[PDB]
């Protein structure tokens, strides 16, 4: 319920995530929790996206009447969720209350110490704590799918006769138990939870609901950890205690339970592919010579490779749709890695003598501009990848250090308007500078259209500044450090043939 | 035909001059009138000064007569063209001098060898003799007097275009870096009477050969990048400098002579606006022989069009202005403290010529605009 | 309370943190709070002295009586503390009850794509999560700590004339609250916390308990995010209240404030050391033209480097006592980056020409070993960087894939015992292989020693492995890695002479 | 004096045995006899059916004379030294031409040129010649013509130690090397007869020289381990390698004109054997100067006590070894499909000689202990 707002001014890309209610306590008074949780869940999708696809604008409709951002706030379960998404918030998210809508201006996400080349909002990657299943955080997953890549995956020995107890022993018991054929009620185990063993309660109701649910997680935190085994029917003090069942309840727990493990995701590092090996056992109870119940055991061998309780919850922007990458590309991005100057010197002499007007409106363009360098291009657009427009005689880069990235457009068609490509173009621009430059501060390219008469009147049609705002930090920008993300990303995108004045006379007379 | 010194070793009448070898703008070109052109024995005599300051002669034993023969006869291998010529080895070699001896703020200091012209007594300063054996500091010296050994005028990308025979030998691979080196321990081997390190061991006489070698070679400014980007990721590392380490030393010692050999726009206007006419009147000659050959004329080589202030510009903005910034950004530059702040003699020229030809360039394009 | 275990026969730094109370059930039943922090602290503390030294065991007295390992198991906030501690506790932790004791085995820290070189219990590092202030963990202190490294520590925008809210907003509007020179009772504020703004309400008798307490970390938070303002003496909803005091008790205050401020520490990554700036100002509260209480205003201003809540809590093993690392040296850790081979054949010949008994010794030992590496030399302990016994004739490592590395120790003198020699070379080696070696897996070291008679009889004064017990994990060793870690290890120990056999021949006649 | 190639350019005579040039074990040996020890043209007839084979005459308009005269020369410039003779580089030319035409299990294939030899119609199998240019492999088959032009039965270490001209001439920089690309590169344009590259442009010809001089530099073995690490670096990258990348294909190239120069324990057990013998009396040849100068003898070339085992053993488990699994490693290791497997008669050769030279050391120092 994710939509790329088309109909937006900034240039940029924009999701539309709907109403959302805004404010400590308007979130906290909520009397539908699904629909704050389908909230707080659309509002992280859009983030991750955004992260992962050079950054933008994520619109909220502001559903609860007379909210003010300065007098609420945002709300705490937004700020948890932004907080596990990124360790530090200021640095990439900027609120702005515009009228009735919210706008969070999320920054692109940049490669860092920490390794990780994209966000995620679940790894849905499980391990064993001793004796819980935790997710795999986003550096615990790099590093185990680093290790298990690196590695294309992954008897006894003689020892002093001590008296000693390990998981080991655990282990062995909870096999012990696997094997027999019958449990008599009111018993008490010999072993206890540990890295190999899972005992959990549940309800006869409750159990093929659960199923579904809960044991995904297990399967996979033992698959991926050690191995172990799972027990249903034994409450908190390990009495055997089991769930009343049929027989046609039994099979139909136990197709229940191959369905669910065989959804799981699965992803290979190794030459020779596996299944899941599982074995699923129902121990009767007996209780004074009478059948009370049965007892789930299932046993999960340690895998080879990665598995997942489901699909890894990252998302993207593809062909203006949020997606949510597929398991193969985040596997990818998860184990490989990574005055004024006007240039091109020959390009703006034939602009400057074709047009006599245009020399004259970037001298006034430029009066007000302290320090920066302009760039002309025939087409800006495609310098970014994207398609030609014949229409437009040429764009022009302005980088200047007080001011945000500005794109030129301009045209002699009268008729005919230029807002679309330059608001594309400048979206490109931004993307590549935050991706593939590696501009690690938050920017925003602004477009400035002029028609250019034959006469030599010049005209701005269009002025993006004018028309949208920006938080302050936006305003700002390093000149430098812009330079160099923009030869980066022109090098990169197999564009750059005389954009920067290198010196290549001297270059050639020493042979560099 | 051993070409033996001149039977007096020391002239006398330079005493004088001499005496200012202990600052960075020497008048080279009066020594050179003082001198005599005839003779050519401004490198042997200005070497002879820096290792009688530095005291390497006692400190290796070293002959006299050898050392005075060598080099006398290295002078005679270089050839009389406007730039790369005897007179350009000694400025690189007092400017290594310099480097080397010259107090340096905040340089902490751990045989060793000081020059003459160095408080000890101070500890607010400190020299790069006190951190870099002896051995590879004549090695530095050595190879500073032998950089650019019977340099043909041309730079290596006209070697390599026309094909020369240097070129060929040595399969465009830094062509004249390796000639230089290559003739200059020839002719070092060549005669009994050019051996002033008799007295040198086996093992030692091979390390002092491998650093002269890699000093020379170092001297490349194909490679200059190279050299510039390893220097700042050792630099940058926050191990830093290990001035126990050889190959730290090493490095140092190429960054010095590399700086050396391009330190004339970091002298004084009147030095500076000389060795640019120099080297403009070398790269005038080598594109008049490009013309003749029917190759299209080199940048910056065309009498016709000179672009003097540019070609300035963009070197001290391109090759010099990076170096000097890494080097003073590793702590080595020689300065001293103002009452605290350091000033450097070396970075100051460096940015007013740099203002002055862009000062130049300006007005010619503003002349160029109004015609 | 942590004391450094010598009378052990394990070879190897054994921590003895004292009675613990071991068991889930065990563990949640206990009345005293207090005891069951201190343990855990306690625990946490050795650990992470143990990772940070090269590994090693924790021992501790089983407080509980009638305590199994197996039925009982370990306890909840243990398990927690590790898995904060460690991203997979089976690859570092491994436990065993050995009669009345509780062994942890923990492996040394190894470096990994996470990038840190130590483990810290907590950085004490604070930042602003939009509105809380959270301590950084182990990523989030790097990044931070690297950033402000790299970069020597760390006017207005026009903009369209458009109705908007921002934080900005709510930060003025915080200082215009700040500069009030009274306060009305039972009045509603403008704003409300955000990464500028905190408001707390503490009690009068509780207010200076909690100064001490709370203010480092709020005080840390702010000037490490973007300085900000503190507000004490405002209820949940907004409203002034304040706290009643007299002039005395707002000048104790005062001074309190001022002590836990300039407490805090302080580490600085540019030229100019500065202090925390911060100003405290206190209003009153005006009701019915009669003056109620006193608000406390502090207003944080935005810090240059890092702040420090308390010192880093790092803890490692120095001189055989249990020392928290230093800030400095914690600092340093955090933002600076790093058949049978007889071996060398020299020695080997010696020892063999100038002992018979020794050959026939090493031949009869040998016998049994399927295949490995022996490396002889005349004092292991020299080459690890310990004092050297002349007693001992020589001394031999035996590294072999099917059993942990074996240290042999022979002597001529047979009224005096080398065991504590022996254990010490053991332990050194073993920490040298985990920590310089780069070895990263669960690895141990044993030892046997021998006299060697004058007429060539050999007898085992000592065999270590008979005495002491591993869990399984630390009797297989990978011969190659081992072989590895150890060249690395002797490489950056300047003790590699001719302890491998590499072809030096070969290489000199190719000249590497 | 040009040194023309006899008026027979095609030796019908040996029509047959130039149809084993097909596989691995080449009977070269036997090839040598037919043609004959005085004439020596066996480098350029096997040159000339490679070339055949493979089409480069009439992808680039190779002129026949030319080349015929400049590969006889080249025949004439090699010593008749026991090892690195022309047998040698006519042994690494096959060697290479085997390498890059016959096919490889999963290679995927994107002007080009494919040998005759070759199953285009096959999609389960690869060939490097389908994914590098054929400019590229030419300079890579003249550069193997070319690995050890010049060579005078001594080492580098050899020519370092004892001062030789050729070692001061390179500055003791890969001695060997250099020598052989210059002297090669010098003799191709001494004399126009023996320009076979005339219908190349100006950027094509330099390109080709680039090529085949890297090629040649890349044959030092003192750089074999950087060589090594590099193109294992660059194969456990994800990326992997990337035909469409020059610096790639050229480190493909180098790699496998470096597996060609030492593919000798590679081959069966008498080709084997033969090389062995040839290499041991070489460095015998080299030990006996060395005593004649005084030098101590290095290892392994002393006559009266000779480890010609050792030798191998070592040579095969430091050098030839890492270098095949390296090769196999990145997939450009030739072989067949076992039905699915992989077999390769390189690797299963070089287990076989290592297992061989295991035994008789172990046999030798039983008989020594014994004893
Ligand atoms: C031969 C090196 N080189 C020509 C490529 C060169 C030599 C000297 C100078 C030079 N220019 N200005 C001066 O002031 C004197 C020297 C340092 C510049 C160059 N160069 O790279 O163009
Ligand atoms: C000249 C290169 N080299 C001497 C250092 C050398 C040449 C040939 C062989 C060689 N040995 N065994 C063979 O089977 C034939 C060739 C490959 C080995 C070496 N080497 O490094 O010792
Ligand atoms: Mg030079
Ligand atoms: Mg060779
Ligand atoms: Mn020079
Ligand atoms: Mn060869
Ligand atoms: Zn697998
Ligand atoms: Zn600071």
């Amino acid at each position: 319920n994710i939509s790329v707002d088309l109909e937006t001014n900034y240039a940029e890309l924009v999701l539309d995530v709907g109403r959302v209610t805004l404010g400590e306590n308007s979130r906290k008074k909520m009397k539908d929790c699904k629909l704050r949780k389908k909230q707080n869940e659309s509002v992280s999708r859009a983030m991750c996206a955004l992260l992962n696809s050079g950054g933008g604008v994520i619109k909220a409709e502001i559903e609860n009447e007379d909210y003010s951002y300065t007098k609420d706030g945002i709300g705490l379960d937004l700020e948890n969720s932004f907080s596990n998404i990124l360790l530090f918030v200021p640095e990439y998210l900027d609120f702005m209350q515009n009228g009735n809508y919210f706008l969070i201006f999320v920054k692109s996400w940049s490669l860092n110490t920490s390794g990780l080349r994209i966000t995620t909002l679940s790894s849905n990657l499980y391990k064993r704590d001793i004796t819980s299943a935790k997710v795999m955080n986003a550096t615990a997953a790099l590093e185990f799918l680093k290790d298990m890549k690196k590695t294309r995956g992954r008897l006894l020995a003689k020892r002093p006769c001590v008296d000693i107890q390990e998981e080991n022993n655990m282990k062995a018991l909870a096999g012990v138990f696997f094997d027999r054929t019958e449990l008599d009620r009111k018993e008490k185990l010999t072993f206890t939870e540990s890295t190999h063993v899972e005992i959990k309660n549940f309800s006869t109701e409750k159990l093929l609901q659960r199923i579904k649910e809960i044991l995904p997680q297990y399967v996979s935190a033992f698959a991926n950890t050690d191995g172990g085994y799972l027990f249903i029917g034994l409450n908190e003090d390990k009495e055997i205690i089991g769930f009343k069942a049929e027989m046609s309840d039994l099979d139909d727990l136990e197709r229940e339970i191959e369905k669910s493990i065989r959804k799981m995701p699965v992803h290979h590092f190794c030459m020779e592919k596996k299944k899941i090996n599982y074995s699923c056992k129902f121990l009767g109870v007996y209780d004074k010579g009478s059948l009370c119940g049965y007892v789930c055991a299932l046993r999960v061998e340690r895998f080879c490779c990665a598995v997942f309780a489901k699909e890894p919850d990252s998302w993207h922007v593809k062909d203006n749709r949020v997606m949510q990458l597929t398991r193969k590309e985040w596997i990818q991005f998860m184990v490989e890695a990574e005055r004024i100057t006007y240039t091109p010197e020959n390009l703006c002499r034939k602009l400057f003598l074709q047009h006599e007007g245009l020399k004259q409106l970037i001298c006034e363009e430029m009066d007000s501009v302290r320090k920066g360098s302009l760039i002309f291009s025939r087409s800006w657009s495609v310098d970014l990848g994207l398609q030609e427009n014949h229409k437009v005689l040429c764009d022009a880069l302005l980088i200047s250090q007080d001011s945000p990235p500005v794109l030129y457009t301009f045209h002699m068609v009268q008729d005919e308007e230029f807002k679309g490509y330059s608001t594309q173009t400048a979206l490109t621009l931004k993307q590549k500078l935050a991706k593939i430059g590696g501009y690690t501060k938050k920017v925003c390219v602004m477009t400035k259209i002029f028609y250019l008469s034959p006469e030599g009147m010049t005209s701005c049609q269009y002025d993006l500044r004018s028309q949208v705002i920006y938080p302050e930090s936006y305003y700002f920008t390093r000149r430098k450090y812009l330079l160099k993300a923009l030869f980066k990303a022109l090098k990169r995108l197999k564009s750059l043939r005389d954009q920067f004045s290198f010196a290549e006379n001297l270059y050639q007379i020493i042979g560099i | 035909k051993p070409i033996l010194a001149p039977e007096p070793l020391v002239m006398d009448n330079l005493d004088s001059i001499m005496e200012q070898l202990n600052t960075w703008n020497f008048p080279i070109f009066d020594l050179v009138e003082n001198i005599g052109r005839k003779c050519g024995r401004i490198l042997s005599q200005v070497s002879y000064r820096l290792f009688e300051d530095m005291g390497l002669f006692e400190a290796f034993k070293i002959p006299i007569r050898e050392f005075m023969n060598y080099f006398h006869a290295l002078e005679i291998g270089y050839r009389d063209i406007p730039y790369h010529n005897r007179i350009h080895a000694t400025d690189v070699l007092h400017a290594v001098w310099y480097l080397t001896t010259q107090p340096i703020p905040g340089l902490s200091t751990v045989g060793y060898v000081f020059s003459k012209t160095y408080n000890v007594t101070d500890d607010k300063y400190g020299c790069l003799s006190g951190n870099i054996p002896a051995l590879e500091l004549m090695a530095l010296y050595v190879a500073a007097a032998m950089h650019d050994y019977d340099h043909p005028g041309r730079t290596n990308a006209f070697l390599v275009a026309t094909s020369a025979p240097q070129a060929v030998l040595y399969n465009d691979r830094s062509v004249l870096e390796n000639h230089h080196a290559a003739a200059a321990w020839n002719l070092f081997m060549s005669r009994p009477e050019y051996n002033f390190l008799i007295n040198l061991d086996h093992v030692e006489f091979k390390h002092f050969r491998f650093l002269v070698i890699e000093a020379i070679l170092a001297t490349d400014l194909k490679k200059h990048f190279d050299f510039v980007a390893k220097f700042n990721g050792k630099v940058n590392d926050d191990v830093g400098i290990d001035w126990t380490n050889e190959n730290d030393r090493l490095l140092v010692c190429q960054m010095c002579i590399k700086l050396a050999d391009i330190n004339g726009p970091a002298k004084c206007k009147e030095l500076h606006l000389q060795w640019t006419d120099g080297i403009v009147n070398e790269f005038y000659e080598q594109g008049d022989e490009e013309a003749s050959l029917g190759l299209p004329i080199s940048p910056f080589m065309d009498r016709s069009a000179p672009q003097l202030a540019n070609l300035q510009e963009s070197f001290i903005s391109h090759i010099v202005g990076p170096l000097c910034n890494s080097y003073d950004s590793a702590g080595l530059m020689p300065g001293k403290w103002v009452e605290r702040k350091i000033y450097c003699q070396i970075t100051q020229h460096l940015l007013q010529n740099h203002k002055m030809w862009k000062k130049v360039i300006e007005e010619e394009q503003r002349l160029a605009g109004i015609e």
